[PDB]
């Protein structure tokens, strides 16, 4: 919420109260999502300042707090830095900001990732382009140096990771991506690829010495509609876990498609429904295999700005026989909503 | 008027109206009204009525409106979510659009596909037993909600929804007691809003 | 502090830093509240939104970030959030909130929660319905319905948590509180009960399937008095540890006595007496053994509503012998507060 | 920003996003700041009261989000609460705050921590007197009891901290500054002294039972130039780590040096140039060995008082031989910093 605004700077402090619990068969384990008490909030600060008449600097912080936890020896299971990143807009010729901030292939992924809980599944975290990531230099072009309206590209540099844990290492990289937007439509793709660090290469699953990620997408947001479909395939980048010998990894080659459908209505409901499926390829042992398969239906409630409920059913179409373990039962989560 | 149990019907309506009602009816609405607080009375509705919105929506699918499809829906997953299971009207202060009404049941969707009653009957405990309406609202039995109320739910289910509704009507008892046949007004009454239920 | 209020919507930023110090003879380790630097420093936000006349949104997050840990391996020690929840208050019909947040027992054990430092010890942390504790959807009411003014009542369900610790675990379970307040005088009872986890029946200390709590109380806070009392009782839900045999668990039977006794002059002083006993009965291995038992002297001086300073000496009369361990020696803070 | 002044309370919400890079040879463990991502962020609160005319109330506490860690098993490294404290300032008695809070050897070392990155060297943190520590009684006194204008003094006793690590414990202690400052010039002496925990005296590294730490300064701070230097002994004080037995300890003995040249031009530059030098004597196995020695030239653009950019290169004098393995190679700073 904008709390401050004098003297060229604003600062803007926002955060989230989500009382939210996930309902599943059994325990949770052979499930999408688990079963349990998910509650977590979100508190978090964006800041920009006016130079002078052409040139802006912003910084930008957010923290995920779970709530699902106790006060004892476990109490910041879960919690983490999610955005922490500045940088300067100048005019018409762009913008540029350095530090924990989302990958370019986001910018098709995002068409997809609307889903009052769920959907989204390939933005993967600390997964060089496709999700939130160490160390990024990102320059931003809005409608193309001023002159075509609804035309947008961006440029990132990715930085080295080399972390404790193959998952969420990654090495220097680049990618990009260019969007145009007219009157509701819009289409979008991006691209990026990057060195394994030899952490990575090392895991039995997944081998080769570059990564790469690329994705498109296609949205209609007008009236009270909106539809968006996604395509995107990797090489190398999708991290996977086969529980059966408890080996992680990278899969080789995945093919992901998410589908978004919602409307909403006069007395404030959003119904959603969604598909969503993610196929792998030569994994080692395993050969093809499913990752995400699933249908989804919900519905948000909105009462206003603020205040928000919903109910997310994921239709689970892995098999119980799944080669990689997948979870293959059925998961609804149930959730409330204040934000400011 | 259309109507072949006439005689059979009239005899249940003399003896429901005038000694089912005197002795019985009337005597426990008056003891409804007077010994039990009001944010029971419209607690005890709220919750009884929430279990025929699930049903109300897919009967309002089958009308082919999925617009008010939905006002069954977010009333039902909002008052049964935020609202204790339906105890409390959630949805019907967060926006005027989802105000309660009588529900739709397969009857009603019989008749939007111009299926038609059957001879209008009244039983002694029940009061009107057309077999379109009140038999094929029995396949919502079939159904989401109404498939785990026991015997004694669904009859009592039936048995206090009947005190209420009995009890608000104990000024309105002059409109009828003063009639040119009562049975007639009843009746009459009956098939003007079954038919608008069903569109 | 009213950090923002546009719109209908109003955002409350809140917190507090506690210049604290523990004074106790020897390490503290066989003392009440030990021996050392305990200055800690909270953080939180409440918001409150006018959905209509009819409907209010409101969530609140709070965290205890502690400062008496160093900078180094150690920075996150003691670190926890407390709350975080979501819910809606209806006209005359009540409220609904789910998150975490308070067990209900708390309704009554808050009577004598108000020493100036120390407290009820018996509104224990993540154990059911005594304290703040993850996961409870809670119906709350107050001045029934609009009618009998001045009576408040509360049901609460309590979700299950597996979690790693027998302590911290807990069952699915259902309570409830009745509070009536007139002119002055307040009393109050609440109950609950809740399933026992796999883990928490296996731990030496502790035989049962079901777990028990409930409490009442009784106040005057009035004029410049308060007095105030507390009991409750206990089953297989109050944790205890023999420190002889490094064992932990759960008391099979508590029994507790809470009084308050304070007087609040108009220059901001607050005296302070109390007294706190609680009787733990069929402990495996020790049969009766005392857990808290000690008389309280302290006082608060109130600067204003921002600044306070408070001295809280805890007499222990727990003895030497005390069969499970339990620390015998005494122990006072000296505490300096600011909030806002 | 000052968010929040209404009813005699004023609370000032800060905070600063630093996205920030680390450029050295190789992998960056044999140099002197490593090579990587060092993005962080930093949020706090500053309240102040007045109680009344001549009294005033106030705390404040400081956090350390790092942004250079994922959002898995490693999130947490290096989140760190640096301050957290309150007290009371009276008129022309001065001001008494405990918490944590700067030792009072950095009322000294704070000259030369002006670089716009790699400061002072030897505030170190945790440790006793030179930097940010836990649980100080802090009295100062501004202007000699309102007599002497630019005259200060202040004292300080520091409680015992018997840590888990031998790097982060300290016994009790006492220590005191005087500062002098008229007309542009600045001159500034500072002391303490406090027992070490049995744990220290176990180290290999370090023989002693107090440790002491002084140092003094001089400076001018006028008409757009800033020069400062500063010399200080330590006795028992100062941490040291012999990477080639992998020992840990403290330095018998260190003499520090620093010094500081910058001027800033009215359009926001900011040029630095600096000079920084330790030397550690006795050390066991060793005898001399230098720990810090080395040239600093950069500079910072000041867009605005939020906004700032700058470069910070550490030619770095230490000799690969270094007895100690203290890093050799050089190092230089990229940082692009948003504050509010
Ligand atoms: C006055 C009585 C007239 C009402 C008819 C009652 C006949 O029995 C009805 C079924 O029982
Ligand atoms: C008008 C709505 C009042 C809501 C009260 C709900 C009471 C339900 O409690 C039953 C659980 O008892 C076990
Ligand atoms: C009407 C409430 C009365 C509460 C009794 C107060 C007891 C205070 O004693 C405290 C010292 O022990």
């Amino acid at each position: 919420a904008e709390i401050y605004n004098k003297d060229g700077n604003k600062v803007d402090l926002y955060g989230k109260a989500v009382g939210l619990h996930y309902f599943s068969k059994g325990n949770g384990e052979n499930s999408y999502g688990g079963n349990g008490d998910m509650t977590y909030a979100r508190l978090g600060f964006k800041g920009e300042t006016q130079i002078n008449s052409d040139l802006t600097g912003y910084g930008q912080w957010e923290y995920n707090f779970q709530g699902n936890n106790s006060e004892g020896a476990d109490a910041q299971t879960g919690n983490k830095t999610r955005l922490a990143f500045a940088g300067l807009k100048y005019a018409d010729v762009g913008s540029f900001d350095y530090g924990r901030n989302y990958g370019v292939v986001y910018d098709a992924l995002g068409y997809t990732d609307m889903l009052p809980e769920f959907g989204g599944d390939t933005a993967y975290s600390d997964d060089f382009f496709v999700g939130r990531v160490g160390g990024v230099a990102t320059y931003r072009n809005s409608n193309f140096f001023g002159l075509v309206d609804g035309l947008n590209f961006a440029v990132q540099y990715l930085g080295k990771n080399e972390r404790d844990t193959a998952r969420r290492s990654n090495g220097d990289g680049v990618g990009g991506s260019i969007s145009y937007e007219y009157e509701g439509f819009g289409i979008v793709g991006a691209y990026g690829a990057a060195d394994r660090t030899n952490l990575q290469e090392a895991q039995p699953l997944g081998n080769g010495k570059k990564a790469e990620q690329w994705a498109t997408g296609l949205k209609y947001d007008a009236n009270n509609i909106y539809l968006a479909a996604n395509y995107g395939e990797t090489r190398n980048a999708t991290p996977i876990t086969n529980k059966f010998t408890n080996t992680s990894g990278f899969a080789n080659k995945t093919q992901d498609v998410l589908l978004v459908a919602q409307y909403q209505f006069d007395f404030g409901l959003r119904p959603s429904i969604a598909y969503t499926k993610s196929k792998a390829k030569d994994v080692e042992g395993i050969g093809d295999v499913d990752l995400v398969n699933y249908f989804e239906v919900g519905a948000t409630y909105y009462f206003n700005k603020n205040m928000s409920t919903y109910v997310d059913y994921i239709i689970n179409q892995i098999d119980s026989d799944n080669k990689l373990g997948v979870g293959s039962d059925d998961t609804v989560a149930v959730g409330i909503v204040y934000q400011f | 008027r259309s109507d072949p149990l006439e005689g059979f019907n009239r005899t249940m309506f003399d003896f429901n109206y005038n000694v089912l009602d005197p002795y019985i009816l009337r005597p426990v609405a008056v003891a409804w009204r007077d010994y039990v607080p009001m944010p029971a009375r419209n607690g005890i509705s709220n919750f009884t009525s929430n279990l025929e919105e699930p049903a109300s929506m897919v009967n309002a699918f089958l009308k082919g409106d999925p617009y008010r499809g939905m006002i069954h829906f977010n009333r039902f997953f909002l008052n049964t979510l935020l609202g204790m299971g339906g105890l409390i009207d959630v949805a019907g202060m967060a926006n005027p659009k989802l105000a309660r009404e009588e529900p739709n049941r397969f009857g009603s969707t019989l008749g939007h596909y111009d299926v038609g009653y059957g001879p209008y009957v009244m039983l002694p405990g029940y009061g009107s037993f057309t077999l379109r309406d009140e038999g094929g609202d029995f396949a919502d039995t079939l159904y989401p909600m109404l498939s785990y109320l026991t015997f004694w739910m669904s009859a009592g289910k039936w048995v206090v929804e009947g005190i209420e509704t009995r009890a608000q009507l104990l000024d309105s008892d002059g409109l009828l007691r003063n009639s040119s046949d009562p049975y007639i007004m009843v009746r009459e009454a009956y098939f003007q809003r079954h038919d608008f239920i069903a569109n």
